[PDB]
Parts: structure tokens; sequence; C-alpha cells
């Protein structure tokens, strides 16, 4: 695996695992490779959610959440760095 | 990791610049080894449309087309040629096959053989008469540049004639200059080779009109930069593309050496700036601007000991991945308003023992680290020789600080001078207080005589 996964864009997959057995036994029908799929899709979603919450925050044109306003700068040097490199 | 092959391409094209000693190819070398499939094809694609003859201004002169066309007609040639390989004349006819006398001078037109060309020239010279010697005379001027006279004889006679044979038109119009607005190409108006006869048979139509997703992107790591080679524009490009950023940044910087670069290059390093602060540097080798670059980027990336060097317990400059240099680095350091920042480069840089009394001036009275401190910066400067005034002020402030633990007292009072038996008691304090040589607060005073009269 360690060899098909590395020819193919990059230990990760053995900690993967780990957590699949985990999931394995504690929940039903899981066993250990689907566990492990599943986790990694699972923490897929949860970093592109944590994006979509510092989107929420860049204040913008249309929609302004409530919000504290100390991050502002941090969140708008961060998004204007990502700007300045195409990106869409 | 491509990263980490631009950033050993960066290190050693910036040790070679510091040297300024030998002007080597540091262009070859970068693309080379970085390249060791898209890093194969863009950097061949630019060795291959750089390798031109040997700034703003030259560049608007006619001098660079001559050298693009050389890049570019030789590229395709050999691209045609490496084609032609399969095939293996015999590759050209079974071509003309495969996409199904003129069929065979355009083919030599389009492998790069003024031979061949002159072969199938005298070949059917017996019909076509004066373009053999056209073609004899464009092959005797090496850029193939046509008597003024010929040429508006081909001018006129593609106007005359070939206006409605293929090759022969296209042939007499690129010879003659003729037919300038025309030129379409009916045999080849396929993506690359569309392309390939575009550029044999204008800038404005060949950047915004011609487009790029129209010259087919895929190929144009070795293609459209060829094409063009519209420098920053292909580079803008590239740099857009993910997988060619580093890419990109290696040409331009190639370009550059060769004579907004800051922040492309600072968001090409802000990339890998948290595990490679030496690629970081490595890539600042190009960089007073050097001097601003190093202070803002410095703190962003990381530790400024770890960007830069730390003047150790002894005051050595432990160095990191030049007097003034790190003066300013002690003023912006003490301008970065972070105590013990400001403190290290002021020492590094008089500046130590102020930073030192000025957060002393708080923690006297946190409080033993302030007073640890302190006073070793000042036994730093006093012992090696840095002046009396500041240095017993440290001494000061220590004795006061152990004076006040000892409130919170024998030492501190040798250094400074270097209900009855509480009622007696006050009265020996009242008595201290008064024949003291210390003109103490009157208001202290005050206050032991108003306890004392509520004990009285």
């Amino acid at each position: 695996e360690a060899f098909i996964l590395s020819d193919l864009y990059n230990i990760a997959a053995v900690e993967l695992l780990l957590i699949g057995e985990q999931q394995q036994p504690t929940f039903h029908g899981l066993t250990r490779g689907l566990v492990a799929i599943l986790l990694y899709w699972d923490g897929k979603s949860c970093m592109a959610e944590s994006l979509l919450h510092l989107i929420q925050a860049r204040k913008g044109k249309t929609f302004t959440l409530d919000h504290s306003p100390e991050v502002v700068s941090m969140v708008t040097r961060f998004t204007d760095d990502l700007m300045e490199q195409g990106l869409t | 990791n491509v990263e980490m092959a631009y950033a050993r391409q960066m290190y050693m094209y910036n040790e070679k610049v510091v040297s300024g000693h030998l002007q080597p190819s540091l262009v070859d070398l970068c693309t080379e080894a970085a390249e060791r499939k898209n890093v194969s094809d863009l950097w061949v694609m630019v060795k291959q449309m750089t390798d031109v003859p040997l700034t703003l201004k030259s560049r608007c002169s006619g001098q660079m087309q001559m050298a693009f066309v050389r890049q570019a007609l030789n590229y395709l040639e050999q691209s045609y040629k490496n084609y032609t390989l399969i095939s293996v004349y015999n590759l050209v006819r079974s071509f003309l096959n495969i996409r199904l006398v003129w069929a065979l001078i355009y083919y030599c037109m389009r492998c790069g053989d003024l031979m061949a060309a002159q072969q199938v020239v005298n070949r059917a010279q017996h019909q076509l008469g004066d373009f053999k010697n056209c073609f004899q005379e464009y092959i005797h001027n090496k850029d193939r540049r046509l008597s003024p006279t010929t040429e508006n004889k081909l001018r006129l006679h593609y106007r005359r004639a070939v206006r409605a044979d293929p090759y022969k038109r296209a042939v007499y119009c690129i010879i003659g200059r003729c037919d300038v607005s025309d030129n379409h190409s009916e045999v080849a108006d396929k993506t690359e080779d569309y392309l390939w006869l575009k550029l044999s048979q204008f800038q404005k139509q060949l950047f915004e009109d011609y487009g790029e997703s129209h010259f087919a992107v895929n190929q144009q790591p070795y293609l459209y930069f060829q094409v063009l080679f519209q420098f920053e524009a292909a580079i803008a490009f590239l740099f857009r593309l993910e997988r060619t950023r580093c890419h990109a940044v290696h040409v331009a910087l190639a370009l550059f050496e060769l004579k907004n670069f800051i922040r492309l290059l600072m968001l090409y390093t802000r990339k890998f700036e948290p595990t490679d602060p030496r690629e970081a540097l490595q890539y600042f080798y190009f960089l007073s601007m050097f001097l601003r670059c190093v202070s803002e980027l410095v703190i962003e990336s990381r530790e400024f000991d770890m960007l830069l060097g730390k003047l150790e317990k002894d005051g050595s400059r432990k160095p990191g991945a030049t007097k003034t240099i790190i003066n300013k680095v002690a003023s912006v350091a003490e301008n970065k308003g972070l105590f013990e920042e400001a403190a290290k480069l002021y020492d590094l840089a008089d500046k130590v023992l102020e930073l030192t009394n000025k957060l002393l001036s708080p923690v006297v009275s946190n409080r033993e680290r302030l007073k640890n401190m302190a006073l070793a910066i000042a036994e730093r400067y006093k012992s090696q020789g840095v002046e009396k005034s500041i240095n017993s002020t440290f001494y000061l402030l220590l004795d006061l600080i152990t004076f006040f633990d000892e409130y919170h007292i024998d030492l501190s009072f040798d250094v400074i001078e270097r209900d009855s038996v509480l009622r007696s008691q006050a009265r020996a304090l009242i008595t201290f207080a008064g024949m003291i040589p210390y003109r103490m607060s009157g208001d202290t005073n005050a206050r032991l005589v108003q306890m004392e009269v509520l004990m009285n």
C-alpha cells in the first residue's frame, strides 16, 4: 500500500487503519478498512467546514455574521495573501 | 518537495551571486535539476525558448523577435523530426498519407531542411522557373532574407497566379512578404499543426485574441510559452497553475537575474516558510529592500532568532539560516514592541542596558525574573566594558530589589550605608526617624505621629 500511495500524490494508511479498527469494534457493521475510509472522508469534510466558517468570518458585501472583531485583521491578511495567487 | 528542488536551485544561485566571480547559467542549472512531466516539459520549454543570443529597451527592439523566432522555429523543426523518426522524405510522404514537388519542398520547410528544399527544388525546376533562384538566394542569405525586388516579384506573383496551388501560394507569400493579411492554412488547421503553420506563415492577436486555451495550455508547458518568448504573461499563467508554482518562480528568477516580483516571490516563499526558512533565505538571496524583507519576513515566518541568529549568552551571533544591518534589526526589533525581542536586537547592536532599564523599572518593586534578567544584562555589559553610570544603576536596581525582598534587609542596609514595649518601640522609631540623616516625606512622619497618637 505504501508503494502504491506514494506513487499516487503522497504510515498515514496505518494511522487511518487504527481508527478504522477502533470504529469497527465500537460500532456494529463497520470493519477495519470501511471505517478507515469513512474517517478520511470525515477529516476532509471537517477541514472544508472550518474553511467555510473562516469564510463566514471574512466580512464582505452581502451577509455578515455576528462575530468578534480582533481576528478580522488576521483573516483579512490571510485572505489577501490567498487572493494574491489567483486561486479560483 | 518540488519546493525543495526549486530550493536547492535557489541556494546554489544565491551562493554564486554572492561570490560574484563566475556568471554561470543558473537558468540551465535549476531547470535541469528540478525537472530531474510538467517539470520536464516546462523546463525544456524554458531553456528552449530562452536559449537565444544575449534591458526593457533591448526587449522593445527587434532583436528580441529574431532570437524568439530562432529558438521557436528550431524547437518546432526538432519536434517534427523527432516525430519523423517514428515514420522512419519517407516520413514526410507517409505523413502526407497519415493526414490522408511542393509537398516535398513544404516537408523540407516544416522539417527545417533548406537542403532537402533545394533537392526537391532542382528536381522540379523544370516548370516553376525562378522559384529555384529565389530559394537559392534565400539559402545564401543566412536569415532567409530575400532581395527587395525579388520579394516584390513574389508578392505580385502570388497575387497573380497562386491566388487561386496552396503550397505555392504559401511559399511565394511567406518568402516575398506577401498576402500578409491572408496566409490561411488549409492543410494544417488543427491545434498543434495550426499553431505551427501560423508561426511559419500581430502580438496583440497572438496574446489576447489567440489566447492560451486555444493554444492548448496542456502542451503549452513547452509550446505557448515558446510562442510568446510574453514573458511575465507566461510567468503569471504558470504561476496560477498549481503544479507550476515553483517552476514559474524558477523561470522568472532566472530571467530577472538575467535582468510585482516582490509580491510574487513573497507569496511563493509564504508557501514553504513554515518548515524551510532555509528556503526562505535561499529565495531572499535575490533581494534597503533585502533588509526590509529580512526584518518583516524573519518575524512573520518564525522566531527572529531562528531566521537571523541568536545574540547568545556571550553576545556572539549564532547565525541563523552587517553591523548597520543588525543595528537596524535592533531598532526595528525595539519598535516591534516585543520586549524580549527588542532587547535582543538592541543588545546585538547602550541599547541592551536601556532596554533592561525600561523593563526593570516595572518589575523591580515576573518580578524576580525581571530582576535576574536586568542584572544579567548588567553583569554582561559591566564585565565586557560597556558605562559605569548604567552599571551602577543596575547595581542600584539589585540593591533595591534585595531590600524590597527583606521588607516583604541586613545586607540592603549595609549596601545603602556603603503595650508598654510597644509604645517604647514607637518612641524609638520616632527618635530614629527624627534624628536620621535622611529627610523623608513629612506625610510619613505625620502618619507615624497619628499612630503614636492613636497609641497614646
